[PDB]
RNA sequence: UCCUCCUAAAGAGUAACGGAGGAGCACGAAGGUUGGCUAAUCCUGGUCGGACAUCAGGAGGUUAGUGCAAUGGCAUAAGCCAGCUUGACUGCGAGCGUGACGGCGCGAGCAGGUGCGAAAGCAGGUCAUAGUGAUCCGGUGGUUCUGAAUGGAAGGGCCAUC
């Protein structure tokens, strides 16, 4: 299981966050998908963290 | 080696033609698709086979290639 | 002696109007990342105990 | 094969309009005379026709089978429909890309009163 | 010692032998042995009823063998209990039902083909008849 | 422990130290949508090139492929290619399947806010079926819910997660 997990945290000042999965060894950039934070109710960017 | 397998699935027809149905009640469970969504019939993410309406289920055979679909008439 | 109720049953179990009981589902404390929405989402809500198991919490928490 | 490759092409859409149940219209493209029809969801009658093959509406665009002649067809079928009484339909390319004269046709037919 | 090659499967379950043969016509030659009793041949004695005609034709005429094992057969090891999985593969059966033709022969006079099949028949485990090939 | 086939006797289920094989993943794309495309194997001609590279035509109609063993399914393709994207979204959920129970599975539809398309529409991960571990204890972020004289705090609770 070389895959481990990570942290999306959303771009506003809420805390909430996304839980997922991903390789570094092959993609070690950062992720910067587009969610749904319900605190706020809108789409803004989440950012990978530990 | 031997002696390994797997808990059954329970597959097969739930609802056998000519029963009333309500709506949602799954109909058939398959693996692939044995039985083709007809009329008032959804097909599930597992090709499960449901009721989009409340009716009277019934079997035919349709198509080019003879394949069986399953509807729904609201009777 | 008076019955001791079973400290960790009355933990675990609320009594309600109806006679019955309510507990948190069993499956939402870790290892969540794996786990849908879908199936998260339904553990939230508390559920009515069964009525096999029923029996054996009458038993442990006679008080309550 | 041309015709072989169209069907296949629309037939995915085709299924999803007949399992959906709702008015269609279908728009046929050649060479020449662009036709177009409206059908009924069960698919066995057709509501009401329009074309540049009929004296009717051949006699007045300079020639058939062109951007023009799609807005004709596209025109023509609106106030058809309007006068029948259906007011919803859904478009079908027929397997011809929503690009020029089906465009064309389409682009007449929701101004004229056919959203869709 | 007639075996199938690669078989698919090294076991198979033990079956049953009900039914009626299939095979009960001459196909081939003028002559055949037919099996009136229900059993089981083994490849060892398909081998010894077909050298006991071939011998008996003097290498005169053609041979021909209705009948293959294509049925693997175990067998557990002497001093060994019960259980502990499948037995190992031994030899090879095929399954006789009534009136299966078992050989087929032709060129060579009724008389003499009589006494070669009489032999062959006297080596193996199953009654079995003298028929000619019919017409239609 | 889990998955596929057979045994299993044409609903479901069904044992053996019975007969065969697999799993403890992978993928920000291999996901969503829109548009387009249709194999294996053979025959003939053609430099290296040769039975087997690539090109052209013909028979063939899926014996191909489908990330991973097997079964079922797949031309409307679930198979192959490209554009734009994050629905692999949040709160729910009529009604069902499956279990002694814990639990597990399918799901129309409603509200909010998104992606693809002119549009009807599709999207709450992946063709489906394995890729998983209860509770306790404790860690991290949010939330005056509580906080044992009062105002705070510590510690608990709830939510997300390890």
């Amino acid at each position: 299981g070389i895959r481990e997990k990570i942290k999306l945290v959303s771009s506003a000042g809420t805390g909430h966050f996304y839980t997922t999965t991903k390789n570094k060894r092959t993609k070690p950039e950062k992720l910067e998908l587009k969610k749904f934070d319900p605190v706020v109710r809108q789409h803004v960017i989440y950012k990978e963290a530990k | 080696r031997n002696g390994r397998d797997s808990e059954a699935k329970r597959l097969g027809v739930k609802r056998f033609g000519g029963e009333s149905v309500l709506a949602g009640s799954i109909i058939v469970r398959q693996r692939g698709t044995k039985f083709h969504a007809g009329a008032n019939v959804g097909c599930g993410r597992d090709h499960t086979l449901f009721a989009k309406a409340d009716g009277k289920v019934k079997f035919e055979v349709k198509g080019p290639k003879n394949r069986k679909f399953i509807s729904i008439e609201a009777e | 002696p008076k019955i001791k109720t079973v400290r960790g049953a009355a933990k675990r179990f609320k009594k309600t109007g109806k006679g019955g009981f309510k507990h948190k589902h069993a499956n939402l404390r870790h290892i969540l990342t794996k786990k849908a929405t879908k199936r998260k989402r339904h553990l939230r809500p508390k559920a009515m105990v069964s009525k096999g198991d029923l029996g054996l919490v009458i038993a442990c928490l006679p008080y309550a | 094969d041309k015709k072989s490759a169209r069907i296949r092409r629309a037939t995915r859409a085709r299924r999803k309009l007949q399992e959906l149940g709702a008015t269609r219209l279908v728009v046929h493209r050649t060479p020449r005379h662009i036709y177009a029809q409206v059908i009924a969801p069960n698919g066995s009658e057709v509501l009401v026709a329009a074309s540049t093959v009929e004296k009717a509406i051949a006699e007045q665009l300079k020639y058939t089978g062109n951007k023009d002649a799609a807005a004709a067809v596209g025109k023509a079928v609106a106030e058809r429909a309007l006068e029948k009484g259906i007011k919803d339909v859904s478009f079908d390319r027929s397997g011809f890309q929503y690009h020029g004269r089906v465009q064309a046709l389409a682009d007449a037919a929701r101004e004229a009163g056919l959203q869709f | 010692m007639l075996q199938p090659k690669r078989t698919k499967f090294r076991k198979m379950h033990k079956g049953r032998n009900r039914g009626l043969a299939q095979g009960t016509d001459v196909s081939f030659g003028s002559f055949g042995l037919k099996a009136v009793g229900r059993g089981r041949l083994t490849a060892r004695q398909i081998e010894a009823a077909r050298r006991a005609m071939t011998r008996a034709v003097k290498r005169q005429g053609k041979i021909w063998i209705r009948v293959f094992p294509d049925k693997p057969i175990t067998e557990k090891p002497l001093a060994v209990r019960m259980g502990k999985g499948k037995g190992n593969v031994e030899y090879w059966v095929a399954l006789i039902q009534p009136g299966k033709v078992l050989y087929e022969m032709d060129g060579v006079p009724e008389e003499l083909a009589r006494e070669a099949f009489k032999l062959a028949a006297a080596k193996l485990p199953i009654k079995t008849t003298f028929v000619t090939k019919t017409v239609m």
